[PDB]
RNA sequence: AUCGAAUCGCCACCUACAAGACUGGAGCUUGCUCCCUCGAAGGCGCCAAGUAUAUUCAUGAUCACAAGACA
RNA sequence: UUACGUCCCUCUCCAAACGAGAGAACAUGCAUGGGCUGGCAUGAGCGGCAUGCUUCUCCGGUGGGGCUCCGUCCCGAGGCGCUGAACCUUGAGGCCUGAAAUUCAUGCUCAGGGACACU
RNA sequence: GUGGGAUUGUGAAGGGAUCUCGCAGGUAUCGUGAGGGAAGUAUGGGGUAGUACGAGAGGAACUCCCAUGCCGUGCCUCUAGUUUCUGGGGUUUGUCGAACGGCAAGUGCCCCGAAGCCAUCGCACGGUGGUUCUCGGCUGAACGCCUCUAAGCCAGAAGCCAAUCCCAAGACCAGAUGCCCACU
RNA sequence: CGACGUCGCUUUUUGAUCCUUCGAUGUCGGCUCUUCCUAACCUAGCGCCGCAGAAGACGCUAAGGGUUGGAUUGUUCACCCACUGACAGGGAACGUGAGCUGGGUUUAGACCGUCGUGAGACAGGUUGGUUUUACCCUACUUAGCUGGAAAUUGCGAGAAAAAGAUUAUCCGUGCAAAGCGGACGUCGGGUCGUUGGGCCUGGCGAGCGGUGGGUAGUACAUGGUACGCUCAUCACC
RNA sequence: UUAAUGAGAUUCCCUCUGUCCCGAGUUACUAUCUAGCGAAACGACAGUCAAGGGAACGGACUUGAAGGGCUAAGCGGGGA
RNA sequence: GAUGUGGCCUGGAGGUUAGGACGAAGCUUAUGGCGUGAGCCUAAGAUGGACCGGCCUCUAGUGCAGAUCUUGGUUGGCGUAGCAAAGAUCUAACGGAGAUAUACUCAACAUGCAACGUUGGAUACUGGAGCGGGGAAGGAUUUCGUGCCAACGGCACUCGUA
RNA sequence: AAGUUUGAAAAGCACUUUGGAAAGAGAGUGAAAUAGAACCUGAAGUCGUGACAAAGACAAUGGAAGUACCUCCAUUUCAAC
């Protein structure tokens, strides 16, 4: 008989199977549609999630109750050290999908890029790309590279560059990994000849995030969510809890199927892996593209709040540390925990909305302690509240008298 | 390890030669970069030099940019068989949210593993003073910190192939743990 | 390098295309007449490198997977 | 069937029932300490018109009651001072040794071991 | 051919024969995407406008703009919840002679409490093209006229298919690459 | 919309039957959860009206999405209060008890009415009344290892590849063109089989390179790579 | 009829609350991994589905659609 | 369902005719041959160790796949479910075969683990309606010392109400 | 419930070696220890091991015809036979 009352089913059947992601990094499954009228450009960048904070800004949209009024928006800070281009790959269209034509490697590759080819790099012979280096720049090596490049011009419809992260430049103590994260970045815009020209010009060079994205644009985020291991149906799928009277347990699905079909359907909620799934998230507005603190210390200083602050909150980002490189401030939240590498992709949905077109001007960036109810924005503000402490007197007295 | 780095396969003399090969190759590359940075920093104008802070190892309270901290460590040599060390163990960080009835027995195993890792010994004897100190506030009142004295001694059962080391760990009473670092006592 | 094998048509002339209510080309009378390459052959290959002056074939003894095969 | 190498042991935690994963491979790697950030709310001890506290000589110093021999010593919850002090702060696993500013020190490692790769 | 093993059960050490097996792949990346899944869906307000329509009474809608319900995928900056950091304080009975330090009451109890986890109790995000239905038409015969149709066309539904999104080569990728080795 | 008649469809009602099960297929309702149907309540389109507007009636395509909170009752039904765009109807062993619950039904105790001489009876009322087992196989959910195209073998040879002394006997460029532009030499030896023969190898050079020594400026995010000059070494050789 | 009494049946009100809206966090012992020890129930043979007929509800039969092998933790749709 | 069969097979009896220590019965089989079959016979035993075959007749407790059949043994499940109330043990020394147990390499860790009894310390529990000290019923040597560890004390024991 | 049914005779395994022991490896007795003490024979079922046959997922088993490989099996033939 039919169910007594109707309610929507729990969970999205399009995110199946709810299994662990094949990779820990975020990878774009598709790239934004190529349009030949634009100049060649890169379409993605790899960043690292540092932490979260909140900002203050005026809202510009007319007709709203918050028009020309201040709002508070949570933001995510992602560290974006520059990326190194190490290779060029070309794809030709076939009736069974894209096929790689070949790979043009750079003449020199970084040590941290070659570490990706080893499980124990320090105790290995470290012979990666040693024969490729000797073969290249020779008479036959130069011809082979030219022939591969000509094949891209003749048969390729898609041109991608091979880029890798710089964990030496990140200088993060909690990240752990020393082998670079390698990904392919599609070159959109222009003709195929123009795409190869830009890719060749980028070989062995550093690429900054601000040359791939702009301050007020939106972007897509490809990332892997935080893992929770095995979880029950209540948490994994959001089913209701059974009454306290229930024998043999409450956090269960009461009926996992009718008598016929004499099977459990794939649409029934079951316990299993929860979290650590790859997700492509849409329309994350960039709120700031920050410069490295070594270059510009006043990262969190705005035209309205003149306090000299960096983006790093008092006491550091919890479990991550200091943001020492360029960074991207995305509106809202992104999937995955801190320290995790993430891919920022140029948006694929239309960007004609008023919300997506709005120009963002930050008025205040919070830098209070993320540890336990931060009430000071800077260390100087904390000093003015307390003044000299007992440990300040001891340190000063020894310096004032014993050393002088 | 891998077959290309096994001490038994390579041999003592070959292993030493390869280790010096890596050392000289890395040390020479450091000297090249030291000279180039010394040269281009002097050449660049004082207006440009403000941007380059800490690059040539000019900064204070800073690591050596050229090489790793470990490579600069002075490898004195093999420690003597009979060595005594005084150290502090932060017990509370190892027992956070442990079952209350197992805290004192677990602290004994944690101390034995801490010393065993340091001294490379499997026979780690706990002195009565250290055992009393761990239990002196009950099974769940283990102190947050303990100051131990570790003494390693050599004695092998007659007829056994491999020399046998063992440690004796005793309590060192301290009014406070502030400022106490690991020392090799005599 | 075991390894003895089953398979017995080659090509650098087919290895391009399209239409069967009309595709060799014209005329006016529109289904007949006229012109042409006459609208029913991919080219070779089958024992003298070419149609003749010729030349080793056995006893592998009357069938037997061709006992041999890079055309 | 030589080399490249992979795995186990060891260490770390973005992973995790166990497998598996992400990493490291003498590495500020680990350990202790220091500083920061934060939590609680002023430790023990001693003492009151100085022998103490605070400030560069000037400030500050109780208690309802009670006991001895006007004054003197004492008992007495609580209060005040030294004292935003003492303690805790990474651990299933906060920050700082790479912006500038006490803002970072010191120890430990001394040929890594084992198995496959390899009829 | 070469390398490594073995043979059927009453002995030993040697010779042959005959069988079986190995003889070229390993290891590490970046990608392809067949097939499978598949998701966003509704309401209100502003304005249109007291306008169209109507004798009057009454009284609409689309572009656009702003919110919201349900659902979905996450996240932890804020706010809230949670404490075996038994973190720091209090506080009751017992107890080590007292103080100190504590301890017992299976976390004694009370207040506050980081980190972590977590709530539409908080916060963020949730998209594009086609093929057609029904139907309305164009051209137009059959049937000199006529006719959306019968040959052709146009337009076109929250349906359906694909893009986007998730898993992904037992879909056996002669996809591309890094190192050895083998062959050469 | 449709009397008098008449032709159907359906198996969400009851009845009829007695084919299956009586060495046992767990009985009502609710809770939970998933899926399916369409005879369409709302949501998307589109016709027509006794269609001015507003509100509606009827009909077509369409099941993608949605279809509520409560009082009484064990209830299914029913009824009322209220919200809403709407509060449509159904199937899945009258879905779903090794998923729950156990209020009802239907043991033994007991009370009432009626009936019975009686023991007792009552699709009449009432109160109280044990809900067992998964570690097996599939299914499903996650989680590991792992060979295999003659789907383990055959040596059984098929490329969504190139384009030539039959892929050999060089590299670019071009249209499977016409053409055009490039290419390290020299002096010996050994060793096998029609032309400056194949292969192996040595000595002098040269060139393109890989590493290291010494040196100069510059680039890049600034410790760490590249680049000029010059030596040494190795490789093509 | 009835004061008092009642682990008796029923209705309403105050208080109170995780009964519920709507779930979240924590603890001990498990489950889970290991060392030692070590059963039972049950067991024709077995074990992927759709439809079809069939003793009218198939794991075997017909015609199609799937299906590489071996495994750990769960789970209660089927095994009438 | 009836009947027939110089139809097959088993334990015994009356006859007859044979075999066996140069190996009877029994048992084993990719041992073949014969028969449509029930079965018969040969071969081999690197099986066995003392009885037994054919034929005629007589005789009967005379032939098994199933009876939720009987008895004995075995078996997948399965190294699985589990061995989770009564809070708890730690440390050194002594004892013990119960260890510090090793081809090469090799300073120790990464190659002998885990477990016992006693004593001294430590910590905790019972908390006088007690895992205190004595009796009845019931039990009957469990008491004590020494020795001992095959079985038993569902883990263990060097300990024990063994 | 239970045949003590080893062997003709106990001749019931001295002695060496490893092990704490149980036992193992040798050596002996005996015609025979696979006759070693609940000891004649020693089945079936189940299990271990070595060798080989291969084999996807058609549950397995089965029938009929062939084939590949094996065969401690049987029979026949081996000179104008
Ligand atoms: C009273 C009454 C009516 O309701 C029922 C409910 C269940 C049953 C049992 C039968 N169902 C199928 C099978 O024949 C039987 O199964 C078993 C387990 O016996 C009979 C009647
Ligand atoms: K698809
Ligand atoms: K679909
Ligand atoms: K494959
Ligand atoms: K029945
Ligand atoms: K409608
Ligand atoms: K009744
Ligand atoms: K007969
Ligand atoms: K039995
Ligand atoms: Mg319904
Ligand atoms: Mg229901
Ligand atoms: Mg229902
Ligand atoms: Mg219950
Ligand atoms: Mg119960
Ligand atoms: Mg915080
Ligand atoms: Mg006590
Ligand atoms: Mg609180
Ligand atoms: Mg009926
Ligand atoms: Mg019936
Ligand atoms: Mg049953
Ligand atoms: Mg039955
Ligand atoms: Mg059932
Ligand atoms: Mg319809
Ligand atoms: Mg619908
Ligand atoms: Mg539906
Ligand atoms: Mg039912
Ligand atoms: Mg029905
Ligand atoms: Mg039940
Ligand atoms: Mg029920
Ligand atoms: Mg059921
Ligand atoms: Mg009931
Ligand atoms: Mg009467
Ligand atoms: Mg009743
Ligand atoms: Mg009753
Ligand atoms: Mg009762
Ligand atoms: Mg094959
Ligand atoms: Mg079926
Ligand atoms: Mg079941
Ligand atoms: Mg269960
Ligand atoms: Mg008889
Ligand atoms: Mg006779
Ligand atoms: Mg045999
Ligand atoms: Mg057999
Ligand atoms: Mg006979
Ligand atoms: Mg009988
Ligand atoms: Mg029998
Ligand atoms: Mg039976
Ligand atoms: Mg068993
Ligand atoms: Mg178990
Ligand atoms: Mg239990
Ligand atoms: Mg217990
Ligand atoms: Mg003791
Ligand atoms: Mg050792
Ligand atoms: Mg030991
Ligand atoms: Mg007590
Ligand atoms: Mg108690
Ligand atoms: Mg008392
Ligand atoms: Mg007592
Ligand atoms: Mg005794
Ligand atoms: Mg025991
Ligand atoms: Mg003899
Ligand atoms: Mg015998
Ligand atoms: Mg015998
Ligand atoms: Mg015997
Ligand atoms: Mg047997
Ligand atoms: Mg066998
Ligand atoms: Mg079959
Ligand atoms: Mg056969
Ligand atoms: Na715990
Ligand atoms: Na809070
Ligand atoms: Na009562
Ligand atoms: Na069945
Ligand atoms: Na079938
Ligand atoms: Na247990």
């Amino acid at each position: 008989s039919h169910c007594k009352f109707e309610h929507p089913r729990h969970g999205h059947l399009g995110f199946l199977p709810r299994k662990r992601s094949r990779q820990i990094r975020g990878r774009a499954r598709a790239f934004p549609k190529d349009d030949a009228t634009q100049k060649p450009h890169l379409t993605s960048f790899m960043v690292f999630k540092a932490g979260m904070t909140h900002i203050v800004r005026d809202v510009d949209r007319p007709g709203s109750k918050v028009n020309k009024k201040e709002v508070v928006e949570p933001v995510t800070i992602l560290e974006a050290p520059p990326m190194v281009i190490v290779g060029i790959v070309g794809y030709r269209q076939t009736p069974v999908g894209l096929k790689t034509i070949g790979t043009v490697w750079a003449h020199h590759t970084s040590v941290e890029f070659r570490r990706r080819y080893y499980k124990n790099w320090k105790q290995s012979a470290q012979l990666a790309f040693s024969r490729q280096k000797q073969f290249a720049n020779t008479k036959e090596g130069k011809v082979a590279e030219a022939r591969t490049l000509n094949a891209f011009a003749k048969k390729a419809s898609v041109i991608r560059v091979i880029a890798h992260t710089q964990l030496r430049k990140l200088r993060n103590h909690r990240v752990g990994v020393k082998k670079a994260h390698v990904q392919e970045i599609q070159v959109n815009g222009g003709s195929v000849a123009a795409k190869i020209a830009l890719a060749k010009s980028l070989l062995e060079k550093e690429v900054r995030v601000d040359s791939v994205f702009q301050q007020s644009e939106a972007c897509d985020v490809c990332s892997v969510t935080k893992g929770h291991g095995t979880e029950g149906v209540v948490k994994r799928w959001g089913v209701a809890c059974l009454p306290r009277k229930t024998h043999r347990g409450l956090r269960k699905v009461a009926c996992i199927g009718a008598w016929h079909p004499a099977r459990v359907m794939y649409t029934v909620a079951r316990a299993g892996q929860h979290g650590y799934h790859h997700r492509t998230q849409l329309n994350k507005k960039i709120y700031q593209i920050g410069r490295s603190v070594a270059v510009e210390p006043n990262q969190a200083t705005t035209t309205y709040d003149l306090t000299a602050k960096t983006i790093t909150p008092m006491g550091g980002f919890v479990g991550y540390g200091t943001v020492r490189n360029d960074y991207v401030m995305l509106k809202g939240s992104v999937s995955g925990p801190r320290r995790r590498v993430m891919t920022l992709r140029r948006p694929m949905a239309p960007q004609t909305s008023r919300q997506l077109k709005e120009k963002i001007v930050l008025k205040f960036i919070d830098t209070s302690s993320k540890i336990g109810h931060g009430r000071f924005q800077t260390k100087k503000e904390k000093n003015q509240w307390f003044g000299p402490l007992k440990k300040d007197r001891i340190r000063r007295e020894e310096r004032l008298r014993k050393e002088r | 390890t891998r077959a290309g780095m096994k001490g038994k396969v390579l041999g003592k003399e070959k292993k030493a030669a390869i280790i010096d090969a890596r050392k000289k190759a890395a040390e020479s590359r450091k000297n090249r970069d030291d000279k180039r940075w010394k040269r281009v920093l002097a050449n660049m104008d004082e207006e440009k030099r403000k941007k380059f802070h800490g690059v040539g190892n000019t900064a204070k309270n800073s690591r050596v940019r050229g090489a790793t901290r470990a490579s600069l460590l002075k490898r004195t040599g093999r420690k003597p068989d009979a060595v005594s060390m005084e150290a502090t163990i932060h017990l509370s960080k190892l027992l956070k949210k442990k079952t209350f009835s197992k805290r004192a027995p677990l602290a004994i195993k944690r101390i034995k593993a801490f010393v065993g890792r340091l001294m490379k010994t499997k026979d780690n004897r706990i002195d009565a003073s250290l055992n009393t100190y761990i239990w002196h506030k009950g099974v769940k009142g283990v102190p947050g910190r303990v100051r131990v004295l570790i003494q390693r001694k050599s004695e092998t059962t007659e007829g056994n192939k491999h020399k046998h080391f063992y440690t004796v760990i005793s309590n060192v009473p301290v009014a406070s743990f502030k400022g106490l670092t690991t020392k090799t006592v005599e």
